[PDB]
């Protein structure tokens, strides 16, 4: 539960900011994906450096790039959560944003 | 939506103000000159405000005299209320910054309109002209040495910020704002003067013959 | 970054005005439609004058020439694109502009 | 949406203007020619305003007298707080100005009517006369030499910029205005001056017999 | 429905508030210091409003000015009816808690405004400088040391986290609340103390000459 | 349909009570004891109403602190209209019911609040204390023993309804109702009682270090 | 709907009128009995409302307490205005139907009362116990024997058509109305009556022993 | 409203 962890950023009818990391977007499927990167990295680093094995900081790597990758997944709308979040939340989801990255008046 | 239509007026007004003529104000030895393109005898768009403080604007006439008439109402209630020389022109400029958003987010139609006011030193007096620019928005500006108003902007601002010279003469400066503002002859333009050198009453027509030899 | 080469105005929700230019619009097509304006430009020069030569200054013209015609980059409203844009940017984008007898104006 | 609102209400104004007889307006000599279709002898369509400043109008009868009664009232108001040479047609032409760009975005219906404000110069005295025409929507022209509202405008206008002569006498500047009027008689026709050789009231109507030898 | 158009209300004075300059407000030795990131020279956001009372605010300049010009209506109207030593910076707050409470449910839009009252003790007495936050939603927050407002409030409230001593002089609170807010001359700061030893009216501003050998 | 809108308009205002702090109010040998958990130095939640009669809240800060000053309002104008030994509590709890009641049907958001009026005998006399519990919509329950406000009341009702004894001093009553609010320092209670004992005014703040020693 | 509204309200205020608790009037050798089952010690919903005219109600506390208030104001104003001899048990119910059908048909939620006005003759005068029953929408019944309000009314009326005697005695005619009423102790019950023989204020409240020893 | 006389 840390800073680089923090995927979505949910407002519902009551409007409270709920966070949704990574975690609440895993599966069997991502974990799979995330082994099978892990191994093309250990590949290539065979093929490069030449040291045969598997490293642990590969496999982060690996949850890195994946986690990375999936930035432009969220839309305005997206099923399978609403049936889980709106209802212990009690508020139907109204909007989404990715959460930290990278004259119509006066205001002094 | 807030976003849609309080900026909606924002669009709207602009285009108002685009389909208006120029105006130029800038300092100059003997105080502030404004020169504007008007074709008209009869309405104008430039009008004193009080003893040192003048007035240019751009934009529909309705909207923009309508302010002309409550700025000259309020200078003179503060100037009997209090006295001539406590109304100045950042009260002024104020005044017409809080009018000016309060019919931005109140009124059904924003005042398509730009403000420039201007104000000088009393006279044997030392002091720098000041130039506010007013906008729909209520946005106001502090400007040294020019404000240029309605049309298209660029063109003008450019020439001005090459010819520009402080302490010109009154033809020098006459010169540089009929040049930059062709980027015309006396029956097309507007021009008076703030001359801080008038003992009381700055505000000064140039019309006519007078007009025709110092440009 | 001169204003030669002004593409876009485009007013964000907070108000701020940027202009952007063909760099944010550097389409590989777009590329391509400018070299094909270029070489029709020096069949144009080529049977007015007899050289058989290609110049630069075709090519510089056909930059500028390339956004004479429509290219479909600009969009009416606001486009999905530019939602993505303005995410980038934090501010909603609200205004997109291409660079009678209704009261009286002075 | 502002835009759709501006060009529905100004398409019906302007169904209004050119569904109704026409006025002309015209210098002369002697000052200044109202001559109108109208058909009725109650029913009016040209007026005294004050002292030197008249009146014509061409749309929706019961709203360009409404603006007739408030400009009498404004300008006899004006007359006895300051004094009667102080009324003049610029100030007349400018509320009426103001008046129609408040009726047009405020009111349900913009008014459908076209007016002119006349005026001459006072007795003894030598001055050019001034035409203003004020549109629906809130806008003011000035006229160098005539006026025409309401009805199909351009074929009248058309034949008096052919026709017009300055300082052509009562009788030419009628033999003109009715006549490229009709591109009638007394029964028809509502003709006055704003006689500049009048010692105060210049307004005179032309009715009857007298008009007749005129035409 | 209510729920949602509040957390619109919520989310647009949050963006009106961040769309802003920096304000700073921090006890030390004399009272208490306010140091705001302001480029203007007629536009300020530190105003006196009672003898002992000063206050600083961030957002939308015509609205945060038109609390300043309530509170200092209120504090003027309860010291005269009565009397000087009764107004006090917790009522101030209060009055400001109430207002933009009633203005977030009733009015239109919510008004875009972060402010800060401060209070220091009378002449001769002794006490602790008292702090207040006033937000756009009403809630009041106690400070016991220093004030962040408008902006990105997190490095700068952080960076004087680990800069505050209490009982700083004037020059060193000055280079710790300029430092933080940092995270610029005096062309482009609006520096202002209640200065607890000033006999009656404690606020006093820093400008100019002397501001420049304090920083 | 109302009844449905009306069910809305129960759950918002359950739910800004819910979402607060708690305050207990039991009788004891000597009148009754206010005990909240208030952790602010200026906001306060307990309050004289009149000479004998007492008042709690829990909710919106601005709301029942409306209530609080109406209700003083109302008590004064009655005890000078008539005289002081006239106005009751019952009346008190009366009026709020009818001024809930209305503003949970009439106005745009029902208040938030949850309020309870107390009142004891007056000096040498001899009376039971009475506690009413007046809610949002305007009921109004009498309480022989206690009354829970605000958070959530089940764990705390509980607590009293084992600890409670009648007749208590006001030590024990202090700790029974610190103990049962915590299913708190100085730091962090409002505590005031109305003690039946003082002769005319019975409410008292216990603060500091006397509250120090009772707890 | 025109019908909507008719059948929606109705159903609305039949409903809040069964919920609630039942009360009885009934007329016995000394007048008239009102027996309502009430819990509180406070909240009253039996009342005298002038000299010898009575008052009960069944619904929504608030507005049959306002509907009370009212009908005191009337029968006072009256009284004072002609005199007391002049208001009389049926200009009050006739007030009554006028304003529950003004609000049943102008006000958004119908009030869900019913209301039961009694009278009795005057002192040393001779004439029937008159019962008049006022519903939500304005309908007025003429009552020979007894009403019976709120609640579930069909069990309590039967038992009262079997148990109902003319000219019982008050032990009697409170065993009968208790008894119908159960289809309670002094802790729950509030008794009243507008007993015929007392000279001028026939209204007279049966509480504590005195009530303990009646049933 | 059933009040018809």
């Amino acid at each position: 539960e840390i800073d680089d962890n923090r995927f979505l950023e949910v407002t519902y009818a009551n409007g409270d900011k709920e966070v949704m990391y990574f975690k609440d977007f895993n599966s069997g499927a991502m974990i799979q994906n995330v082994v099978d990167r892990a191994k093309k990295n250990a590949i290539k680093s065979v093929l490069e450096t030449g040291q045969p094995g598997l490293r642990i900081q590969h496999l982060l790597d690996s949850i890195v790039d994946e986690f990375a990758e999936n930035e432009d997944l969220p839309n305005t709308t997206n099923p399978d959560d609403w049936a889980r979040i709106s209802g212990k939340k009690g508020e139907r989801i109204v909007y989404i944003r990715t959460l930290v990255t990278g004259n119509l008046g006066q205001y002094l | 939506s807030p976003e849609q239509a309080m900026r909606e007026r924002s669009e709207l007004a602009r285009k108002g103000i685009a389909r208006a003529k120029s105006v130029v104000a800038l300092a100059y030895a003997g105080g502030v000159l404004f020169v504007a393109e008007n074709p008209s005898r009869s309405l104008q768009k430039i009008s004193e405000l009080y003893d040192r403080v003048g007035f240019a604007a751009a934009g529909k006439f309705n909207e923009f005299d309508n302010l002309r008439r409550g700025g000259i109402q309020f200078a003179d209630t503060r100037g009997y209320a209090y006295d001539r020389r406590d109304v100045t022109g950042r009260q002024l400029a104020n005044v017409y910054a809080q009018t000016l958003g309060t019919i931005f987010t109140e009124q059904a139609k924003p005042y398509e309109v730009e403000l420039c006011v201007a104000e000088v030193a009393h006279y044997g007096e030392t002091k720098r002209p000041e130039l506010y620019r007013i906008t729909y928005d209520g946005s106001i500006a502090d400007e040294p040495h020019f404000v240029v108003m309605g049309g298209t902007t660029e063109p003008i601002a450019n020439a001005l910020k090459e010819s520009y010279a402080e302490n010109a003469s009154l033809t020098d400066a006459l010169r540089i704002a009929v040049a930059a503002l062709r980027a015309l002859g006396v029956a097309s333009l507007e021009v008076a003067v703030l001359d801080a050198n008038r003992p009381r009453r700055a505000f000064r027509r140039i019309t006519g013959s007078a007009l025709q030899a110092l440009l | 970054e001169i204003d030669d080469n002004r593409f876009l105005e485009v007013t964000y929700a907070n108000g701020d005005k940027e202009v952007m230019y063909f760099k944010d619009f550097n389409s590989g097509a777009m590329i391509q439609n400018v070299v094909d304006r270029a070489k029709k430009n020096a069949i144009k020069s080529v049977l007015e004058t007899g050289q058989p030569g290609l110049r630069i200054q075709h090519l510089l013209d056909s930059i500028v020439d390339e956004f004479a015609e429509n290219e479909d980059l600009p969009n009416t409203t606001n486009p999905d694109d530019w939602a993505r844009i303005s995410g980038k940017k934090g501010e909603r984008i609200v205004y997109i502009r291409t660079l009678s007898n209704l009261g009286q104006y002075l």
